[PDB]
């Protein structure tokens, strides 16, 4: 078997976004370069609304 | 979030007569009442936001209409037919019904295919898909303009990272995006930083007190590691250690944070120790010239055994000479050494941040900035003070100075890290602007000496570093909200208020207008966030009052305000509201003429006694049509003579509505043209019942000539369009490529954890 | 027609007190020592109430 758990099922995706979301869901099965944690933001602006 | 719009708002209807001879295409953007006597642009702005809400362009959006297509059954078609817009099938049925009336042949197969293939979706070189559909002119212009304005903020992920690389520290782990997000990743960021100065400059006391308290509520929680001599041992205390620690950080974190010490009326060897410690282990920037004198005077009073009266008139140089001759060498304040930050500070694009190194220690040398410290301590040990043969004062002062020097030289790195972390929280403008206007953080002489004598190692564990990371996100959120609030308030002042004179009328007008603005602003959801209210209510005034005084100050400001995309969208709609009035149900002039006078009218739509004209006639029967303003017409008492000839009413905004009826009948108004009262005249509301015309109906022809005596004419609305000109309704919409992923959290680093 | 003094010595054109050095004066009082050469807290109390 090439993978213990497949990265994603190709028959379920419909666009590029679906692949990205599926890859994030199955990333726990793979050996990760950096294990995700809470993100840290150094840049934030709020624009005026309607 | 970035919303996605599936369908295009064509806003089109097709109206055809029962017999099919006449048909037209009408764009319905609604009816908007306009009040006369007040500025039209101000009303247009209110209607602009409601119009944008109707079209779904108020919030940032990206159009996806690429999948709204179908493919024909023919083999050689291989074309995508757009579903959005007015369907060509309706135009085909309308055109076929028209041909049936004239006994013409129906549309042949070749023309049917051409008409039904008018709406298509095709890709361009860049990968976007272009939709060509039938839609209104104003709906197309407004929608496409808002698309352009929002697209300026949509940038590639790699471009966004390049803008925020300089602000990323070294302690945090880099984030690995997926390979799709690197190639096809796009984000929506404003990427404009508004200045915080308008709030800070106007309220220096309130703003400084707010930020100093917030920082000190966190620095005081830092984890820490646990005879004349009898006099100074008794005064030793620790209960106020957390407060003095945070004051130490604040002095090294800001450019000019001045603190003061209030010595006792009768100086003690406690007082001289505190004066020496502050003049040695505190930045010269945090010491004022007055505090320099007062510290020097205390040294002279105790060491020279002189009372305050003689030294009260002495200058700085005289006091230094007097102290030096007695044997006291510590008479100078020392400038701290500035350490440059590793990364660019937040909200400071292309700027370098710096902070003072604590305890006046040179980073390159790792000892005190004064190179004669050991020599100076020796002089104090051997010197004779208080005009006494005994050396008890001299030796005990040298012992404490050595202890303070040793304590500072060992604990300086821990405080330097704390200052470095807390300096990164504040931007550059706050670093240069915040001042200690109110002396609310004065230090007692016993606290100053006990702090340096009993200095404790700062322990930077994981919990404290984790707590600061939470505060960094909170600080970043607060700055963004204040910048938006400042920008909103600066725009309100320019549009609403004006200059003030020395006349009672101007003052009364300003006061009443200001109260109306404040009441409207604070009604329902307040315009100003709770963060700005906290700053403006620090003194004790209520939220309404605090905002009111700030608005008065901002009048006449020259502050530059950045023009955000939603400003341009509303401005574009407001201009079209004034320019194209007939699209929205109002006009600037009307004409009242008797029936027997023949006026040239629009005849394209086949209306019976059409109330529309291409333009209101300049001359009728060789003479210019009389024009009367509405105010003059209202006061006229000879109106019966005037309406006999006919005139044009202008200098007012007239709201009108019309109902196109498919059948044939007399075109008449719902109500009478005018109402005549004792207190002036007026024009009743205008509602048209327009009917399509059959030229050979003798009954309806006689009724039009005889039953109605006066007729009202207005300029033909531009929303109306004859069916023969349906190709003028073809418009192009561009939707971005479907192979784009939008990243909601574009942060580039993770917490160390 | 008539004329009346504006209350509290405030110029409506500048929307501030007629003395342009008022803020500087309050700060000078705060740091000042009064009634004694050593501080009696007179400066801090007076500056707080004057502001």
């Amino acid at each position: 078997k090439l993978f213990e758990t497949s990265p994603f099922d190709p028959l379920t995706i419909k666009n590029n976004q679906d692949v990205v979301d599926k890859l994030y869901a199955t990333q726990s099965s793979s050996i990760q370069e950096v294990v995700p944690t809470k993100t840290f933001a150094t840049e934030l602006q709020f624009g005026v609304t309607s | 979030e970035l919303i996605k719009v599936p369908t295009i708002p064509h806003n089109l209807v097709l109206i055809q007569s029962d017999n099919g001879k006449h048909a037209l295409i009408k764009e319905d953007l609604g009816q908007w009442p306009v009040e006369t006597g007040i500025s039209l642009v101000n009303q247009a702005g209110v209607f602009a936001v409601q119009l944008a809400n109707k079209l779904g362009i108020d919030k940032p959006f990206v159009l996806d209409a690429g999948s709204n297509y179908f493919t024909d059954t023919s083999f050689i078609d291989t074309r995508k037919y757009c579903t959005d817009g007015l369907s060509p099938r309706e135009i085909q049925k309308a055109l076929n019904r028209q041909r049936a009336y004239y006994d013409r042949p129906e549309l042949t197969i070749s023309e049917n295919k051409t008409l039904l293939s008018q709406s298509i979706i095709y890709p361009d070189a860049d990968g976007n898909d272009v939709s060509i559909i039938f839609s209104g002119a104003m709906s197309h212009a407004i929608f496409t303009y808002a698309q352009s304005q929002w697209n300026k903020n949509i940038i590639k992920l790699d471009d966004y990272i390049r803008e925020i690389t300089l602000t990323v520290p070294k302690q945090y782990r880099p984030r690995r995006f997926k390979e799709i997000e690197h190639t096809h990743g796009y984000v929506y960021r404003e990427l404009n930083q508004g200045s915080l100065l308008p709030l800070v400059d106007a309220n220096l006391k309130e703003s400084s007190s707010y930020y100093f308290k917030k920082l000190m509520s966190s620095i005081s929680n830092v984890p820490v590691d646990a005879q004349h001599v009898s006099m100074l041992t008794n005064r030793l205390t620790t209960a106020n250690a957390p407060t003095v620690r945070a004051i130490t950080v604040l002095t090294c974190m800001f450019k000019q944070f001045r603190i003061g010490m209030t010595y006792a009326l009768d100086p003690n060897i406690m007082d001289v120790a505190a004066a020496t410690c502050m003049l040695l282990f505190r930045p010269a920037q945090s010491i004022s010239d007055e505090q320099y004198r007062y510290c020097l005077q205390t040294m002279a009073v105790f060491l020279t055994n002189t009372t305050y009266d003689i030294v009260n008139n002495d200058t700085i140089d005289v006091l230094k000479m007097k102290l030096r001759n007695q044997g006291w060498p510590f008479v100078e304040r020392y400038n701290a050494v500035e350490i440059d930050m590793s990364v660019e500070p937040l909200r400071s694009p292309g700027q370098v941040g710096r902070y003072y190194n604590p305890f006046n220690i040179d980073p390159l040398t790792k000892k005190h900035v004064e190179d004669r410290l050991e020599e100076f301590i020796n002089q104090v040990q051997v010197g004779r003070f208080r005009n006494a043969s005994g050396n008890a004062v001299g030796t005990t002062l040298a012992a404490f100075l050595r202890a303070c020097r040793d304590k500072t030289s060992a604990n300086w790195r821990g405080y330097s890290v704390l200052v470095s972390r807390y300096r990164s929280l504040i931007p550059n403008e706050l670093f240069e602007s915040l001042r200690n206007i109110s002396g609310e953080y004065n230090i007692n002489p016993q606290d100053e000496h006990s702090f340096f004598f009993a200095l404790a190692q700062i322990n930077a564990d994981d919990e404290f570093i984790g707590a600061i990371d939470k505060e960094s996100a909170e600080y970043l959120d607060e700055y963004a909200t204040l910048a938006r609030d400042i920008s909103n308030s600066l725009t309100l002042v320019k549009a609403a208020f004006g200059p003030l004179e020395r006349t009672s009328g101007s003052i009364i007008n300003h006061a009443n207008n200001l109260n109306k603005v404040i009441n409207h602003v604070f009604a329902d959801k307040p315009l100003i966030s709770e963060t700005m209210l906290k700053i403006l209510t620090i003194d004790g005034t209520t939220g309404k009052d605090g905002y009111r005084n700030w608005l008065d100050k901002l009048v006449g400001h020259n502050y530059p305000v950045y023009v955000e995309p939603v400003v341009n969208i509303m401005n574009f709609i407001s201009a079209r509201f004034v320019a194209d009035s007939s699209y929205f149900g109002y006009t600037n002039e009307i004409m009242i003429m008797p029936n027997h006078i023949n006026v040239p009218v629009d005849d394209r739509f086949g209306f019976r006694d059409s109330p529309f004209c291409t333009s209101l006639p300049r001359t009728i029967m060789g003479n210019d049509v009389r024009r009367i303003s509405y105010n003059v017409f209202s006061m006229m008492e000879d109106i019966d003579d005037v309406i006999s000839e006919g005139f044009i009413l202008y200098d007012a905004y007239f709201n009108f509505s019309y109902d196109i009826m498919t059948t044939d009948g007399v075109t008449r108004l719902k109500e009478d043209i005018l109402i005549v009262t004792d207190t002036g005249n007026d024009i009743k509301p205008i509602h048209f019942y327009i009917y399509f015309e059959n030229r050979n109906d003798k009954k309806l022809r006689y009724e039009s000539k005889m039953n109605v005596s006066y007729r009202l004419y207005i300029k033909t609305p531009a929303c109306l369009l004859p069916l023969s000109d349906y190709m003028r309704a073809q418009h192009d919409y561009v939707s971005p490529s479907s192979s784009r992923v939008y990243i909601k959290d574009p942060a580039v680093v993770y917490t160390r954890s």
